[PDB]
């Protein structure tokens, strides 16, 4: 649940999860503010600015 | 003191000398050094162990120590500590030099 | 209205001398509590040198809990049974429990004796620190 | 044993099992550019399912600093001698089976780890 | 079980090793057997608790508490029953 | 016992020490070189799965490695030859005859960990034996004299449910 | 404690637990001395070593199970004793 | 039940600080920015976190968190109420000042003996005539306010008898006990 200090502003949450065994592996997903689906967390990662694994 | 050796007589530089049971010296590491010395059989029963530079309540616990540790050695108890006081320790700790224990 | 005016004549009290037991029977309690904390040792002694051996249906974790849930019990029970027995024909607490007024035996023993585990959820109390019940203890630490 | 991911050069990503059966044998090729590379050990997957048997690897000598955790003097260090040591059953999601206790030398530059 | 007292004659103490009950002058006997004193030379004095003209150790000054190897229970001599009693 | 193995589920899972995927195209050279002689003596994809067993499941299941082979036979029709051995409990498994084969075997591993029985029955995950010490759970019959005498047998709880093949 | 201890043992356990109690050895040498000096903090070491000077270029490499605990990171250089380098070092961490 | 709470007596609720005195300690105390390194080094480093934020790695966390305690113990750059805590298993300092966290007052213990003597006691006896106030036993370096985080990583005396205690004390690491 971040939220900035210094500042009064809501706090914004995101969710690093991970999907259950039940699939060939289980895997990490990125549930971001203002996005409704969820995100993985390489294409995350990518979009800061990381392209190589 | 006597040449039949169960009391040996021993000497720090100060009045306060004290005599002690050999059987409970016999853990001294020195007794088999300077009592045992070149040649057993009568030099030990001459029990006059002249030592220097001890004060005399300083021997009067290391020889305490000594009954102490040979009853409380190879008996039925095993437990039990030393309660010497803190500062004089230090020179007890000289002690610690002179009787190889 | 018999029975209550019967009572203004015998009267029916309880009392801090109805807590109290026999100096022989606090040796007891405190022989039993020290017997008991002394297996509990034992035990955490075996299974922490991996000398315990687990019962069927059960993982080791869980079979400590039982064995050490076992010694407790048993010394709750016996601190409890020593604490009935010293009690008196004269005792209030011991009066209302075999009136079956109010008060249990375990009360008495509670009273007298032990208070006994603190449970929650069924198990002992929890390592709500990191793997401390409460600061003031050392880490895994399994006694009673 | 196991099995880590080797990276490629070129653009540094990961490289994927395959096989060549002109050689017919085993390589690691990256599927972003075209880069190849001959395949060191012929293990590609390893399942460990009962091989958590080990947890001393995984402690680090900084717990010796750990003033909560419960300091013996009568297990000595065997790697330097030192008379005292903490001692600590294993915090992971596998110590639900043992109650083991694991060992770690007090004393510093030594950080020696044992095992009952 | 044991008895430890320092046989303190200001600068000389004799060592003894004994059971809880034995006749006190049996200590002025195990002196006499090597430090060549006559009774008369054994006066042996009290303990903080007046000293045993009963003759036996078992008896008033001499505790459970006074055969202590972790520190004995001392007192004075006087190697003169009557004539003089000789301090240093 | 016998009873409670019949009944308490036994996956591939609960029996098996490792399994590990290796490329080996040639049998006649095993890789591994610890399974040379007994696949030298049975001598087909270049993909290999060896599966390790543990002892101590195999032993208190009671399970022998030709039941888990011929599970494996039954399981897939012979789309893929398992040759196992043991004297380790050691299996080995290809693939006979574009989602690249290592995928493939991948899944039919997943398919081996989770989704094969060996033993007992599916819903039922724990079978815990008990002996009662009390008359609620137990043999009551009546004698030849004719009292009420109560039996101490043998009696086992389930963990799920399928009451009609229990 | 469950445990014989001889004339040595007694005195270094008991002055290791009370290391503090110390001010000035006499004429004890490091190598009676060597056990409850080890087990020391290095204000004790100094307060020990400014009252009893004679131990001082005995006690150099006990310095050094001091510094690669406080200052681990370090090595000394030429001409620096393990002593004035924990001094030096100390005083310029604090300044 | 249990949902509404109430405070303990000398229970304190933190109110807030700014992150900056002690971001500028730690930027010029050894510890080098997450800008600044390479990954390589993360893995034997402690992570430094202020107020939930990654600033950083350090070589050193045990002097580290000696300064930290001293310069808070003394009312330095580090105020009173910032909770400092060193996980030492997983190798992360995590320092927080923000606003609502809970914590209290213990005496700081050095060696099993209390930091409050009785000069401290004789000075608080006369609180109206010294001038002699609790604020001045905090600036001490005797009492030190421990939030439920901090908690966790210190060794509680019930009482000072736990730390007057023989050859098995139970333990010989106390650096805290309850007033
Ligand atoms: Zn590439
Ligand atoms: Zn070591």
């Amino acid at each position: 649940r971040s939220c900035l200090e210094n500042s009064s502003r809501p706090t914004s949450t995101i969710w690093v999860s991970m999907l259950a065994r039940g699939a060939i592996g289980q895997r990490i997903v990125a549930t971001l503010p203002y996005i409704k689906q969820e995100v993985p967390i390489i294409i995350v990662f990518r979009a800061l600015g990381f392209v190589s694994d | 003191e006597g040449p039949d050796a169960m009391y040996v007589k021993l000497i720090s530089s100060d009045g306060h000398e004290f005599i002690v049971k050999r059987e409970h010296a016999l853990t001294s590491g020195t007794i088999k050094a300077m009592l045992s010395g070149p040649g057993q059989f009568a030099e030990n029963e001459t029990n006059e162990v002249n030592f220097r530079e001890i004060p005399s309540h300083v021997l009067s616990k290391v020889c305490m120590y000594f009954t102490y540790k040979v009853r409380y050695t190879n008996s039925s108890t095993e437990i039990p500590e030393f309660p010497i006081a803190p500062e004089i320790a230090l020179e007890l700790l000289m002690a610690a030099n002179f009787l190889d224990c | 209205t018999v029975i209550n005016n019967w009572l203004l004549i015998e009267g029916h009290t309880i009392g801090i001398g109805d807590s109290i037991a026999d100096s022989k029977t606090y040796q007891d309690i405190q022989n039993t509590i020290k017997k008991a904390k002394q297996d509990v040792i034992e035990v955490i002694e075996k299974a922490h040198n991996n000398e315990l051996e687990p019962t069927p249906g059960n993982t080791l974790r869980q079979t400590f809990e039982n064995q050490v849930n076992r010694i407790l019990n048993d010394a709750r029970d016996k601190t409890g049974s020593s604490a009935q027995k010293s009690l008196s024909e004269y005792n209030n607490f011991k009066s209302m429990v075999v009136s079956g007024a109010k008060g249990s035996k375990i009360n008495i023993s509670q009273v007298i004796a032990v208070v006994g585990q603190q449970n929650v959820e069924g198990k002992r109390i929890p390592f709500g620190f990191k793997h401390r019940t409460l600061p003031h203890f050392i880490k895994d630490d399994y006694g009673p | 044993g196991f099995v880590g991911i080797r990276f490629c050069q070129e653009c540094n990503n990961m490289l994927y099992p395959k096989e060549d059966k002109e050689n017919r044998i085993l390589l690691y090729a990256c599927r972003n550019c075209d880069y190849q590379q001959e395949a060191d050990n012929s293990c590609i997957y390893v399942n460990k399912i009962t091989h958590e048997v080990d947890e001393l690897t995984q402690i680090i000598a900084d717990v010796s600093q750990d003033p909560t955790l419960p300091r013996t003097e009568d297990h000595p260090c065997q790697k330097c001698g030192h008379k005292e040591a903490v001692f600590f059953q294993s915090h992971s999601a596998r110590a639900e089976d043992a109650m083991r206790l694991y060992y770690v030398c007090t004393a510093p530059h030594c950080g020696h780890r044992w095992t009952e | 079980m044991d008895v430890f007292l320092m046989i303190r004659r200001h600068k000389t103490t004799i060592f003894t090793d004994a059971k809880e009950s034995s006749t006190v002058f049996e200590l002025k006997r195990i002196v006499e057997g090597i430090l060549k004193r006559p009774p008369d030379e054994q006066r042996l004095y009290k303990d903080d608790q007046l000293l045993d003209d009963g003759k036996t150790l078992g008896e008033c000054g001499f505790t459970s508490q006074t055969a202590r190897p972790q520190a004995p229970a001392t007192v004075g001599l006087a190697f003169r029953a009557d004539d003089t009693f000789e301090a240093l | 016992k016998d009873i409670l193995c019949r009944l308490e589920h036994t996956t591939l899972r609960k029996v098996t020490a490792n399994t590990a995927i290796y490329y080996d195209p040639n049998p006649q050279s095993t890789v591994v070189a610890e399974d040379q002689e007994w696949v030298n003596v049975y001598y087909i994809s270049p993909w290999l799965l060896r599966v390790e067993l543990d002892r101590k499941h195999m032993t208190d299941r009671k399970l022998t490695m030709e039941q888990i082979a011929e599970k494996i036979n039954a399981g897939f029709g012979d789309d893929l030859n398992c040759i196992f051995n043991d004297d380790k409990l050691v299996l080995r498994i290809r693939i006979m005859n574009k989602m690249d084969d290592d995928v493939f075997l991948r899944c039919i591993e997943s398919n081996m960990l989770t989704d094969m029985t060996l033993q007992g029955i599916e819903q039922i995950s724990k079978v815990y034996m008990h002996l009662p010490q009390t008359d609620n759970k137990k043999k009551i019959i009546i004698t030849e004299d004719g009292e009420f005498k109560a039996l101490q047998e043998w009696i086992l709880e389930t963990d799920g449910v399928s009451l009609m093949r229990v | 404690l469950p445990k014989m201890m001889t004339l040595h043992q007694q005195c270094i356990r008991v002055l290791k637990n009370n290391i503090d109690s110390i001010f000035e050895v006499g004429g004890v040498p490091y190598s009676v001395l060597e056990p409850v000096l080890e087990r020391c903090t290095p204000d004790q070491l100094y307060r020990i070593e400014e009252y009893n000077h004679v131990l001082i270029e005995e006690t150099d490499q006990l310095w050094k199970v001091h510094c690669h605990r406080d200052f681990k990171e370090e090595r000394p250089e030429e001409y620096e004793s393990w002593r004035e380098m924990y001094l030096r070092l100390q005083d310029a961490r604090e300044q | 039940v249990g949902l509404v709470k109430n405070l303990a007596l000398m229970a304190y609720i933190s109110v807030g600080s700014q992150p900056s005195p002690i971001l500028e300690f730690l930027e010029e105390w050894s510890m080098e920015n997450l800008e600044e390194i390479s990954p390589a080094a993360i893995a034997d480093a402690t992570k430094i976190f202020v107020n939930g934020c990654w600033v950083g790695i350090h070589k050193d966390p045990e002097q580290l968190m000696n300064t930290l305690r001293k310069l808070r113990r003394q009312m330095d750059i580090i105020v009173s109420e910032v909770s400092m805590i060193r996980d030492i298993r997983e190798r992360e300092i995590r320092i927080y000042t923000d606003a609502g966290r809970i914590c209290r007052p213990l005496l700081i213990v050095e060696k099993q003996k209390l930091l409050l003597k009785k000069r401290h006691i004789d000075q608080l006896k006369e609180r109206e005539y010294n001038n002699y106030s609790w604020q001045d036993l905090v600036a001490s370096g005797v009492v030190e306010y421990i939030d439920t985080l901090e908690e966790e990583t210190v060794m509680l005396a019930m009482t000072p008898d736990d730390l007057q205690e023989k050859e098995v004390a139970y333990c010989s690491t106390y650096t805290h006990c309850e007033i």
